[PDB]
């Protein structure tokens, strides 16, 4: 009954902002963990079973509160809403955010009173009552929605606070939904506040979707296809204008300029550009106006400082100079005060307000802001982007933007509190100013930008969803950094361009990411020629197949810089080794260290692997390590090193078969072969044949070998006698460590008699998962310190 | 029970490899961990025994969990009190300080075990490499009295925002 009624007040309300009906365009809707807002709060049993609430997130001005008003507006018009709701309740944060104590707030403009006593009548049964909180950046208080202290009924005829209230109501017993938009940063606040949400980010304007706005906006000939285009021939505002704020700025920053005719695409760099060329078109004829914008200045942001988010039927402007100017700025806003509908005035979007903030923070303590900062971003980052630029802007437009010395005592604090943000602090998800939006925005480019050459720390950024414009400005700016980034799939250049021109000082990994198909193909031509380049590589468990392998053949045979490769389970096992051997094999190549492991290879390749050990002496540590393959490898692996002068020092190697043949090869390389320090077999099913074929192999007089292991084993209770008295006749080894074996109390009863005079090895030894008698764990920690040439022994568990 | 290895491995290959596991994959593995743990506890089947050598993965990064006086001993059960879910999540620190910083954070005997638990001390880990969110969940999920340690269903939800954000 009193559906309809407040109904119509709604489609009034949200009817009025802008039309905005013929005005709407649908975004896109992202939830990844590893959408259509019909059914979106869906508790449904995939992954998400008791749920009763989501949280939107995006950037400054994605569009949040009017996706919201639309679906006001929508379910208000009906539109096919079957009707899992029935009364939906629109909660402004920067309305209802006092502290002053009210009780529940359903009646808003002062009507005759609602059936209060039945509308929770109508929660308990119906659970058909939604409120879209909307706005928690600016919930004000003293940044303090924290665990309630008390809770309240859940009636809430009481005027208990509403700090008290829709906090414990959205906290605990609500039996009734809410969809809370924010943006992430002011995430924190809610997370430890125990919600069990969803959580949807909010991706908006692609290509075809700003065509259709800018169709939408116009009339269709008039600059529909001239505007577009003329704005469409820049190097960035087509990025910029992913954000649909900054489309409404320039859609609304040069029709009044279409009256003056041809200046549109001038001067557009970021997204602190465009708000000032905005705020020049409005704020132009009129420059008298010299102390109204430091009016306006002085008292936009003591609503965030003192907390006060809407200035109050502007009585705070009542105070500071209100005038027709008032009315001036309010019909050259055309939302300032109509959206509030009563008596209130405010900005329009608020980033508006942080953008006057930054404003107020270059005319009117930058550190207190420094120690407040990351509870909220905008401000700062503004701030900023402001400030280089209206340096720039010092000789660009007039000298209004600073009335100076106020500019250079905070860029030099800025980087100041950067290098202490970066330096011993990194946080991922909600403390920022350690981005580089906070430089990019600034571009002087000869200190304030290359100053994080210094306070770099050898950093990784992290590119999911950002548009690469930023990142490639940053870091080919700087010289330093052994950057690790992460996922550049879709897009090619920005990677390419950039780790060209890395010679300064460089390396790189791209691990645990999906590159493309020819995201394989990709960065041949970035590594195909010469300058400086990648030391070292890893590519751990990266997209990457057989097509790539021929392709970095290439860059094997053009690189005197690589030095360590690593493709790990990555599956390029077989024909792809061959374009890899030959790329490898056919020039001389400064290659000292290579990794292949886990990789789906077989012993169909190694016969290939022989060669290069063989042709290149730089070839030197090869690290193979227990990717499936078995036996009739093995008598090439005999013959990687029947001849001396390989030039291999170390060789991991694989789990492997049957003992006695892979152990015979073994001890032709072990006798036969000089310059081989390590060996790591592990995991290699072998009992008593092996390791006697070993010990008859370190038998051989004057063969060298530092640090092995053997782990897998069921040893018998003989061949330790026999090792440490053959390693007592000769150095032969260094140190070695035991894993899983169960070798007993007499195995190490005969090891601590024989290392009780004439300790065997020099280095170190590890036995480990023992559940063995403590009367010779007495004797292994006690001939340990005396005699400090075993350093460290294992202890199993106690 | 799958046939690619297991998490042990996979810290002994960084150990050959001389190089901190990054923090997508640390959060990669720590997700999937925590979603299976909470589908644990929801039935109400606890595990007692999360061990970095119980954590079995393929070679695709599925972690197929395994299924139900050591070192790794919560401070009230080493000194015999009740194992109580918060002994888990002291599990789940100590598991997660050995995928940060390659070791336990204590790691013989156990007097001097207890006398640093006592103490309340272990390693810092370091700044620039792990991110500082992640150290102020270790030093909450290493508390000492049982009340002052947040559940699964705090942590997994916490860690759902770190891995979707570090996808
Ligand atoms: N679907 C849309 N159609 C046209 N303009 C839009 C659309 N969505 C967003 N905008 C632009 O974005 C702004 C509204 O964003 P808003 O919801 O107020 O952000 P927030 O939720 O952060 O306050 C408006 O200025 C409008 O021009």
């Amino acid at each position: 009954i009193y559906c309809a009624k407040y109904r119509a007040y709604v489609r009034s309300r949200f009817q009025c902002i802008e039309s905005l009906n013929k005005r709407y365009t649908r975004l896109r809707l992202i939830k990844e963990h590893r959408i259509k807002m019909e059914l979106l709060f869906d508790p449904d049993d995939e992954h998400s079973e008791p749920v009763h609430t989501v949280v939107f997130q995006g950037a400054a001005g994605i569009g949040k509160t009017i996706l919201a008003r639309k679906m006001m507006l929508d379910w208000a018009s009906g539109t096919l809403y079957q009707d899992r709701f029935d009364y939906l309740f629109y909660i402004h944060c920067r309305e209802v955010s006092l502290v002053t104590q009210r009780s529940l707030g359903d009646l808003i403009m002062s009507c005759c009173p609602d059936p209060n006593p039945p509308i929770h009548k109508i929660v308990r049964k119906p659970s058909r009552i939604l409120f879209l909180m909307d706005g928690f950046d600016e919930l004000q208080g003293a940044f303090d929605e924290h665990i309630g202290p008390l809770c309240t009924d859940w009636q809430k005829a009481e005027r208990g606070d509403i700090l008290l209230s829709s906090l414990i109501r959205k906290k605990l017993l609500p039996e009734a939904s809410l969809l809370i938009t924010t943006r992430p940063v002011a995430l924190e606040k809610l997370q430890h506040l125990l919600d069990h949400p969803r959580h949807v980010e909010i991706l908006g304007f692609s290509e075809a979707k700003r065509k259709e706005y800018f169709f939408k906006y116009f009339s269709d000939e008039a600059q529909a296809r001239a505007a577009f285009s003329l704005i469409q021939e820049n190097e960035v505002l087509f990025t910029m204008c992913f954000i649909p704020l900054v489309c409404w700025i320039v859609c609304t920053g040069l029709k009044q300029q279409m009256e003056s005719g041809k200046s549109l695409a001038q001067t557009s760099k970021t997204t602190t550009a465009v708000y000032v060329f905005f705020l020049s078109s409005l704020l132009q004829p009129r420059g008298g106006l010299c102390a109204h914008l430091w009016g306006l200045c002085s008292l936009a942001a003591d609503g965030i400082w003192n907390q006060k988010i809407l200035f109050e039927e502007s009585d705070l402007r009542n105070h500071g100079l209100q005038k027709a100017d008032v009315s001036a700025f309010l019909r050259m806003n055309l939302f300032q005060k109509e959206v509030d509908c009563e008596k209130f005035y405010s900005f329009i979007h608020m980033t508006f307000q942080e953008f006057f903030a930054a404003m107020y923070y270059l005319l009117e303590n930058v550190p207190g802001s420094r120690l407040k900062l990351p509870s909220r971003e905008n401000y700062g980052k503004f701030e900023k982007g402001y400030l280089i630029f209206v340096v720039r802007f010092l000789f660009g437009l007039v000298n209004q933007e600073r009335t100076a010395k106020a500019k250079k005592l905070q860029i030099q604090p800025s980087q100041l509190e950067l290098f202490y943000c970066l330096y011993e602090m990194q946080e991922e998800d909600f403390v920022q100013r350690a981005m580089d939006y906070f430089p990019k925005i600034e571009i002087g480019f000869l200190h304030n930008m290359p100053k994080e050459e210094e306070e770099e720390e050898k950093e990784g950024r992290h590119l999911d969803m950002v548009q690469c414009v930023l990142p490639s400005s940053s870091h080919a700016a700087c010289s330093h950094g052994l950057v690790n980034s992460h996922l550049t799939s879709s897009f090619c250049r920005g990677l390419f361009s950039v780790l060209s021109t890395s010679q300064s000082l460089t390396e790189l990994d791209l691990s645990d990411n999906s590159l493309g198909d020819p995201g394989m193909r990709v960065l041949c031509e970035t590594l195909q020629h010469p300058g400086c380049n990648i030391r070292r590589l890893w590519l751990g468990r990266c997209g990457l197949s057989h097509e790539c392998c021929f392709d970095i053949s290439l860059v094997l045979s053009s690189n005197q810089k690589l030095v360590e490769l690593d493709l790990s389970d990555n599956a390029l096992g077989d024909f792809g080794i061959r374009l890899l051997c030959v790329g490898l094999k056919h020039l001389l190549c400064n290659l000292k260290k290579l990794w292949l492991v886990s990789c789906c290879l077989t012993s169909a390749c190694c016969q290939d692997l022989a060669s290069v050990l063989s042709t290149s002496h730089s070839l030197t540590r090869l690290y193979v390590g227990e990717n499936a393959l078995g036996d009739s490898g093995v008598a090439i692996l005999c013959e990687k090193a029947k001849n001396p002068q390989c030039n291999l020092q170390k060789l991991g190697l694989v789990n492997s078969g049957l003992t006695s043949v892979c152990c015979s090869a073994l001890s032709s390389v072990l006798s036969t072969n000089q310059n081989l320090t390590h060996l790591y077999l592990r995991g290699n099913t072998l009992g008593d044949k092996g390791i006697k074929l070993l010990c008859e192999g370190l038998l051989h007089p004057d063969c060298k070998l530092q640090v092995l292991e053997l782990d897998n084993c069921n040893l018998t209770s003989h061949c330790c006698w026999d090792l440490s008295t053959l390693l007592t006749s000769s150095q032969s080894l260094r140190k070695l460590s035991l894993g899983n074996n169960d070798l007993g109390d007499l195995g190490v009863m005969m090891f601590c008699e024989v290392l009780k005079q004439q300790s065997c090895l020099l280095q170190n030894l590890g036995l480990s998962e023992m559940y063995f008698n403590y009367e010779t764990k007495s004797a292994l920690e006690t001939l340990q310190e005396e005699k400090p040439e075993l350093t460290v022994v294992f202890e199993p568990s106690w | 029970l799958a046939d690619a290895g297991d998490l042990s491995r996979m810290i002994k290959h960084f150990k050959k490899q001389k190089r901190l596991i990054p923090e997508r994959t640390v959060w990669k593995y720590f997700v999937q961990l925590c979603s299976a743990l909470e589908h644990m506890h929801s039935r109400r089947v606890m595990h007692r025994d999360i061990k970095p050598a119980n954590v079995f993965i393929t070679a695709t990064g599925v972690v197929k969990l395994g299924d139900l006086t050591p070192y790794y001993m919560s401070p009230e059960r080493i000194h015999e009190n009740g194992y109580n879910f918060k002994s888990d999540i002291w599990s789940l620190g100590c598991l997660l300080y050995e995928m940060a910083a390659l070791q336990s954070p204590f790691y013989m005997n156990l007097y001097s075990l207890c006398k640093k638990i006592e103490q309340c001390d272990y390693p810092p880990l370091p700044s620039d490499h792990y991110s500082e969110e992640l150290r102020q969940l270790v030093n909450m999920c290493i508390n000492p009295d049982p009340e002052k340690r947040p559940d699964v269903t705090y942590v997994y939800d916490v860690a759902k925002r770190m891995h979707a954000c570090t996808a």
